[PDB]
């Protein structure tokens, strides 16, 4: 409701099924390693 | 007491780090500098 966005960014993916748990601020993985890669002090949302 | 796990994975900062997610690991190193500065704070309180 206030004080809620500066530099908002969208972003758009398409992963697997059993993959949404490893897009999250510190994961590992492939998909974190070579595809996409979070910052750990990610204050943000996800949604799939 | 440099050697005190103070209720952490370990006494060593190298394999925490090289053990665990960025931030379970930052969890350990933040109980073990509580630790390690309560124990300076205790030996500078005796000096003075």
């Amino acid at each position: 409701n206030d004080l809620c966005f500066t530099n908002v960014y969208a972003d758009s993916f398409v992963i697997k099924g059993n993959e949404v748990s490893q897009i999250a601020p510190g994961q590992t993985g492939n998909i974190a390693d070579y595809n996409y890669k979070l910052p750990d002090d990610f204050t943000g949302c996800v949604i799939a | 007491q440099l050697s005190s796990k103070f209720g952490a994975i370990s006494s060593v900062l190298n394999d925490i780090l090289s053990r665990l997610d960025p931030p379970e690991a930052e969890v350990q190193i933040d109980r073990l500098i509580t630790g390690r500065l309560q124990s300076l704070q205790t030996y500078v309180t005796q000096q003075l």
